[PDB]
């Protein structure tokens, strides 16, 4: 009962080291399911992402003339004809 | 936690200019300053209004004068007013040599009203001197 | 209250589309709720790159020579003039193909949209001028500012008025 | 053995080839292994050579610099000019904006279980703090902290005559004036 | 200067044990100012330098400076003939004021994308300001005066001075909302806190984020600095005060306390040796600040570093302002 | 409705003032009418209307939702933090120096005409 | 479904008001989950500007401004007066109706409430919290735990009795030391060439220092013990008077509190009753300027807090003309201190 | 009613209370009066209660010292080489089968080999 009470009850012998048990000393010496549902986290369909022209076409131009400077070849995406409307697509990643 | 420690000794790693050397240098973001003093006006001097991109001291001595003075008690009134004009003098003469007469000019007759009911001519005697 | 609330959403005989919704939804190969991805996602050109299971038709093979020149044109505001035709047929052709169609732009499109541009413009200036003037004058950047903060439902907001509001310098510089 | 210096960068960080050469003659430009030629063309180089004159990096170099060369060619670059009328060289540093395209050429794997916003976020924590541990965090005193050297002023006094009077700055620029340059 | 040498050896032979040492803690005093009569229309307060003065901000477009200790409110001029002066010149809801160091002048944000100054000696405009593309949320002035700063819900910050009329300078590095801006007492360097849990520092020269501190769970709101140039406060939604390091970008303590409600201002003391949070949980909250740090200043006999909370008649509190002296200076709302 | 309160629970504002339910659903009826009505014109769209050429059949798969929520998010609906755009903006703000100057000990205004005077206004 | 607002109904509902037949269920999932999302949006917007008004009770102005900033467009008639209803109504349940119309007429007038004034008050001295003014008593022992956590915390002779300093515990092991250090090199007396030039500097440091509001009452108590333990040494009391001179011109002490402690001792001093006083050469050559420097030390205190108390001045004057008029001064100087002092 | 099963709950809530501070405070007197020098108890590798005034055993909030104070190798630093400060690579174990000083981290696939005979 209570194993955890109190530290182990024992004594040493001092002819061998062994710990010894104290009845052993003589001989020796001889609801809330839907709180935790409630956790949709909706999204939206599509979202808006502010890029412009000049800024993408700076990035885009002076990076494929060093990628043909110092090596199509550049780093791409990959969109098939069917099955887009989704939101992120693969990428082809030829060096 | 750790995979943070990872991906950036891998980062680290690739960035060809931090070697092993300095990348656990790097790692040194853990070490914080040693405490330190809060610049009392004892030693540091004044700085001026400036931009963050990188004279007049005796007026401001000359102003504690004027101030700690007549923010004391009414005891010692009678014999720090005459305390009050000779270092007066003094500090003028100092900085007219110094170099900045201008200057010298300005806080003259800015504080030459300082004991024009002592001295009369005396600000007539200094009044008529401009350069070194 | 909390306790009560979902009591009495039980009450409702919905506590059992309530019980479902516990998963994540979207079961689909994914969508992808970030920043950084939806940015070079919409950053890098795309390319229209086809399958051919049994016959995908269309009789003209697809091609990302063409996103390359779109996004390679002397577009405008580097030259002083609205773009004639070939310039902005160059750049559809470009976006077309980067989003995810096939076949050329037919040279009606090019002239209707610069219809509808030079449209876009007058309404604006005539904005601009109906600020300045009342009834020899001569018009600043600051008056277009002004009408842009009075009207801001002519112009799509992004990409511009932030730019708008990092070229008001002042005067000496 | 603190090093996020700027001149020191150069002056230290010096006689080693991680760098990318460039090449001019007076007609073309050119760097590293080019097969090609780049003339005049201001719609690209001079967008480079306004931040070459200045010592940052444009933030475009970073994937095609990273896929090129997989270790010894990164931290930061120097480049190698040689005119043709000498040799010379400068440094060139990140901007923030350099330092966010290193977080996007690494967005186009594992897009998903990836906890961009969160991961990605915190991994300027820590970078940002390790590129720079040299600050300058070291006050001084103003005559606002302290007392009985309050300073005088007279701009804005109040005359007799006149009802009062500011300080404001001075331009060159009247009224009815040429407003700017051609419409060219 | 022979005798004023030997008076020198006599100064140090004060600094011998005769002058303070270690300037240990010090338990405050607090006066309070509960604004009445107001139906919850009311965002910021602020108050003086010198203590004359306290100035708050309401939602209407109004600016209703209050003068302490008497009716001397009036102008300079020959016209306009108690002690409370109203501000208009505004369009939307006021959510910031600062005033200026050399206190004649006076700095106001609203929502309505402008920042406009005040002057003091004839209580009237003079400028207008006009570069955000939204609402502006705090405006707070230099140490020293002449520059300015402003945060916004464009995501971002713009630094002006007062002389120029267009910014100087713009720092672009949050993915929401800068709630929150200060300068560091050298000032050189600004720190915004926002709403993506996350806080920053720029170079006003340079223009990009030197330092990024992360954590607390929640927002922020405001934000201080302690005298030396080592230590900046995080308040935040999450009711947890932290404490950060600059050289660091780890927060050398994070005193726990503050029950579950938004902290709105807090400030250190005139030698960092105390600090003050000021919350909406209705109470005011003193915290010693060297209790584990790099100056162990312990002077012994929810967390530690809790000196002691006064509480208010159920009235949500808004700012402090430590005087020269011992005592803080408050303002709150609601009164019961 | 009740289920509003449900989802102000996910927030932590449980202090609300009964006013907005009525609001922000009166919101989302507004809202989705728009959409799923301009989603049915592009419906009839792919229906290839003119003044009488052919008939009206409604489907309403997602795409044409997709096609009406877009449009509507081109120019509302606050998105996506555009750090990039802002960073370069700022880049080409934070380029030119500060004016290194001295006001000497007091505050340096605009020049007047730059200024206000905030006089009475008068005709 | 997928979440929450059910669009077999919701969605439905709409649908089949506006007039259609065919939508397709996932379709109303997927509307469900668009419009669900646009609501976090506008919540979280108008909870920024919840936390700029430091309020918590959301009201109406706060979602009509976040549809304001996102380009959206506003939305009329939605008065906080006039309260909600949402009557029921059955079909063969929808629970919606709204029976608050059919008005023909009005004619009332708004009542003005009273201007925003502010009412000070004064709250934790020196820790501890009075509750006698407008503050709490320990009620909060009621409030809701997870709320307002933590808790820590006769005569004119009175310097503060809910503060406790008794205990010597509080001030430190390094502030006993350090008091003891001024009082040694303050205590002195040996010479007349050195030994103030020792001391004073000890006493222009305390004039000028911080944080000295914690060792204030016992630096009160060991003055008013040295005025009580002696009075013929003109050097203690005059050291005293520059040390009031010195605790006046600090800068970082805050001295309301023990002004009423304070003034007994000018005042035993200024009045100077000489039980002795022998004539020595020295019994009146400076003892009048030793009174006369009291005397403006007192003008100094007066002329400061004459305006956080008004029974002071009042209380000094009264003591003073008590003290003059009694024919049993029983020497000069005593009188000669009140006629400069007054 | 109300009044009497507050003082039963008190009752039964005291009785149970005292139970509990008498098997501590007889615990701890015990491991005082037999250890004059107790600065830990016996302990075990997992973390007992969460440190206190009376922590007994090295407790670090940073997770690299074990119950003695000392760095077992919570840090991979370390030159590339020789790192650890040598835990359990830079150990060896006398084998009695072969009477051969063998690595620790080796014993197992020693023993299979060794043992083998």
């Amino acid at each position: 009962k209570d194993s955890l009470s109190n530290p182990l009850r024992y004594r040493i012998c001092n002819n061998c080291d062994r710990p010894i048990l104290q009845s052993c000393l003589s001989k020796h010496i001889k609801h809330q399911v839907l709180d935790g549902v409630a956790k949709s986290y909706p999204l939206p369909l599509e979202r808006k992402v502010i890029m412009p022209a000049r800024s993408r076409s700076s990035f885009l131009r002076m990076r494929e003339m060093f990628a043909g400077a110092i090596l199509l070849y550049s780093r791409t995406a990959v969109i098939d004809v069917d099955r887009a409307g989704d939101y992120y697509f693969s990428v082809r990643a030829s060096p | 936690a750790a995979d943070l420690n990872r991906i950036v000794l891998e980062y680290l790693n690739k960035k060809g200019y931090h070697k092993t050397e300095s990348m656990l240098r790097m790692e040194s973001s853990h070490i914080p300053a040693p405490p330190t003093n809060i610049p009392t006006p004892q030693t540091t001097n004044i700085s001026r209004p400036t931009a963050p991109g990188r004279p007049a001291t005796i007026k401001r001595g000359y102003s504690i004068l004027k101030s700690w003075c007549e923010s004391s008690l009414d005891f010692y009134r009678p014999e720090l007013e005459k305390f009050l004009y000779p270092v007066f003098v003094h500090c003028y003469l100092d900085l007219i040599a110094r170099g900045y007469p201008s200057h010298a000019r300005e806080f003259y007759d800015k504080f030459s009203k300082d004991h024009s009911v002592l001295h009369e001519y005396e600000i007539s005697k200094l009044g008529g001197i401009s350069l070194k | 209250y909390e306790r009560l609330k979902r009591d009495i959403l039980a009450l409702p005989v919905r506590e059992r589309r309530r019980i479902k919704a516990i998963t994540r939804e979207s079961g689909k190969k994914g969508m992808v709720n970030s920043v950084i991805t939806q940015t070079r996602q919409a950053l890098i050109p795309k390319v229209p790159v086809v399958t051919r299971p049994t016959n995908v038709p269309g009789n003209s093979v697809q091609w990302a020579q063409d996103v390359i020149h779109g996004f390679q044109a002397l577009l405008a505001s580097e030259i002083y003039e609205l773009p004639e035709m070939d310039n902005l047929r160059t750049r559809m052709t470009g976006i077309s193909r980067e989003h995810g169609l096939i076949g050329p732009v037919d040279d009606s499109v090019i002239e209707i949209m610069l219809i509808g541009l030079e449209q876009h413009l007058k309404g604006i200036v005539e904005a601009a001028i109906d600020i300045v003037k009342y009834r020899r004058h001569t018009l600043t950047i600051e008056d277009m500012y002004d009408t842009l903060e009075q009207y801001p439902y002519l112009v799509e907001p992004g990409g511009t008025l932030l730019r708008l509001q990092s070229v008001m310098l002042h005067d000496e510089d | 053995k603190f090093a996020e210096t700027s001149e020191e960068i150069l002056h230290k960080y010096e006689k080693f080839p991680p760098s990318l050469t460039f090449h001019i003659h007076e007609n073309h430009y050119r760097f590293g292994d080019q097969d090609g030629v780049i003339p005049k063309n201001s719609s690209v180089i001079k967008a480079f050579l306004e931040y070459v004159a200045r010592e940052e990096i444009p933030p475009a170099l970073i994937e095609v610099t990273k896929d090129a060369g997989v270790q010894l060619y990164e931290g930061c670059i120097i480049l190698r000019i040689y005119d043709h009328r000498k040799t010379y060289t400068t440094i060139l540093r990140p901007t923030q904006l350099s330092l966010y395209a290193d977080l996007l050429y690494q967005t186009d794997y594992l897009q998903v279980r990836f906890t961009d916003s969160l991961s990605l976020n915190i991994e300027t924590e820590i970078l940002t703090a390790s590129k720079r541990n040299l600050d300058l965090s070291v006050p001084l005193n103003p005559h606002r902290a302290t007392a009985n050297l309050k300073p005088e002023v007279k701009y804005p006094y109040y005359d007799p005559e006149t009802d009062t009077v500011v300080h404001e700055h001075r331009p060159d620029a009247r009224g009815n004036m040429v407003n700017a340059d051609t419409v060219d | 200067a022979q005798d004023l040498r030997n008076d020198i050896a006599m100064i140090q032979d004060s600094r011998a044990k005769i002058k303070l040492s270690a300037a240990q803690a010090s338990l405050p005093s607090v006066c309070m100012y509960t604004f009445h009569n107001t139906n919850n229309d009311l965002t910021c307060l602020k108050f003086n330098d010198d203590s004359t003065m306290v100035a708050s901000g309401f939602q209407d477009s109004f600016i209703k400076l209050w003068s302490i200790d008497g009716s001397p409110l009036r102008s300079l001029l020959k016209n306009d003939p108690k002690g409370s002066r109203r501000l208009v010149g505004h369009s939307g809801a006021v959510y910031g004021v600062d005033f200026s160091p050399d206190n004649r002048y006076l700095i106001s944000c609203s929502e309505d994308k402008t920042v406009r100054l005040w002057s003091l000696d004839t209580y009237t405009c003079l400028v207008s300001y006009k570069g955000h593309s939204s609402s502006v949320w705090d405006v707070k002035f230099s140490p020293m005066g002449h520059y300015f700063a402003t945060a916004s819900h464009d995501q971002t910050a713009r630094l002006w001075s007062c002389d120029h009329i267009y910014p100087l300078r713009i720092f672009a590095g949050h993915l929401n909302d800068v709630d929150c801006v200060e300068f560091h007492p050298n000032s050189t360097y600004l720190f915004t806190g926002s709403s993506d849990k996350t806080a920053r520092m720029w170079d006003i020269a340079r223009g990009e984020c030197v330092r990024v501190f992360m954590g607390h769970s929640g927002a922020i709101n405001c934000l201080a600095v302690s005298p030396d140039g080592r230590w900046l406060a995080s308040a935040g939604e999450d009711s947890v005060v932290c404490l950060w390091d600059i050289s660091t970008g780890r927060r050398i303590k994070a005193m726990r306390g503050h029950g579950r409600s938004s902290i709105y201002s807090l400030a250190f003391s005139r030698e960092g040796t105390v600090l003050v949070s000021t919350g909406a949980d209705n109470s005011v909250r003193v915290w010693d600040v060297k209790k584990n740090t790099n100056s162990p200043s312990a002077q012994p006999e929810a967390t530690n570093d809790h000196m002691s909370v006064y509480f208010t008649k159920k009235t949500p509190v808004y700012t402090v302002h430590f005087t020269r002296r011992n005592l803080c200076l408050a303002g709150g709302v609601f009164g019961g | 409705v009740r289920l509003l309160h449900l989802i102000f629970a996910t927030q932590n504002i449980y202090s609300y003032q009964d006013h907005v339910p009525l609001q922000l659903m009166d919101f989302a009826y507004r809202y989705t009418t728009g959409t799923l009505q301009d989603a049915t014109i592009y419906s009839d769209h792919a229906h290839a209307s003119n003044a009488g050429n052919a008939g009206t059949n409604a489907q309403l798969t997602t795409e044409d939702i997709r096609l009406a929520i877009a449009a509507r998010t081109n120019y509302q609906f606050k998105p996506v933090p555009p750090k990039e755009l802002l960073l370069e903006l700022a880049a080409e703000r934070n380029k030119k120096p500060l004016p290194a100057v001295i006001p000497t000990w007091g505050i340096r205004l605009p020049p007047e005409k730059y200024c206000l005077t905030g006089k009475d206004w008068v005709l | 479904s997928h979440t929450l607002w059910s669009p077999s109904d919701t969605v439905k509902d709409a649908a089949e008001s506006l007039g259609i037949f065919n939508l397709n269920e996932e379709a109303a999932k997927n509307l469900a989950m668009d419009i669900e999302y646009r609501i976090h949006e506008i919540l979280d917007q108008a909870s920024k500007f919840m936390r700029h008004g430091k309020r918590r009770t959301l009201h109406t102005s706060d979602i009509d401004r976040a549809l304001k900033v996102l380009n959206l467009e506003p939305l009329y008639g939605y008065d906080v007066s006039r309260p909600l209803v949402f009557k029921e109504a059955l079909v063969g349940y929808v629970d919606d109706d709204e029976v608050d119309f059919e008005k023909l007429i009005n004619e009332p007038l708004p009542k003005v409430p009273r201007f925003s004034t502010f009412t000070a008050h004064w709250l934790a001295i020196e820790g501890v919290q009075p509750a006698i003014p407008q503050n709490p008593s320990p009620n909060d022992i009621k409030n809701i735990l997870p709320i307002n956590r933590g808790s820590m915390e006769i005569s004119n002779q009175k310097q503060g009795l809910e503060v406790k300093p008794l205990v010597k515990h509080v001030l430190s092991r390094e502030l006993q030391l350090y008091f003891d250090k001024i009082v040694e090199v303050l205590l002195n007396q040996e010479e007349t060439k050195e030994a103030e030039l020792l001391r004073n500097s000890a006493l222009q440091s305390v004039r000028a220092d911080p944080g000295l509001h914690q060792l204030v009452p016992y630096f009160i108590q060991f003055i008013s013990e040295t005025i009580t333990k002696n009075l013929k040494n003109i050097s203690l009391l005059s050291t005293m008077l520059e040390l009031i001179y010195s605790l006046l011109m600090n800068e970082s002490l805050f001295l309301e509190p023990y002004v009423h402690a304070i003034i007994p001792c000018i005042l035993t001093l200024l009045l100077a009753k000489k039980i002795g006083n022998v004539d020595d050469e020295l019994q009146k050559q400076q003892q009048l300027a030793l009174r006369e420097l009291s005397a403006s030390l007192l003008e100094r205190v007066i002329e400061d807090f004459g305006s956080s108390y008004s029974t002071l001045k009042p209380r000094i004057t009264r003591t003073l003309l008590r003290a003059f008029v009694s024919v049993n001064n029983t020497t000069p100087g005593t009188q000669y201190g009140a006629l400069l002092g007054l | 009613s109300e009044v009497m099963q507050e003082t039963i709950w008190d009752c039964l809530m005291s009785n149970i209370l005292r139970q509990i501070v008498i098997n501590n405070i007889l615990q701890e007197q015990a491991l005082r009066s037999s250890i004059k020098a107790i600065s830990n108890d016996d302990q075990i590798s997992l973390k007992e209660i969460n440190a206190q005034r009376l922590k007994f055993v090295k407790d670090d909030k940073d997770i690299f010292n074990h119950i003695n104070g000392k760095r077992s190798e919570n840090k991979y630093n370390g030159t590339g080489a020789d790192a650890s400060n040598g835990t359990t690579d830079t150990e060896y174990f006398t084998c009695l089968n072969c009477d051969r000083k063998i690595a620790g981290n080796r014993f197992a696939s020693h023993v299979d080999r060794c043992l083998g005979g």
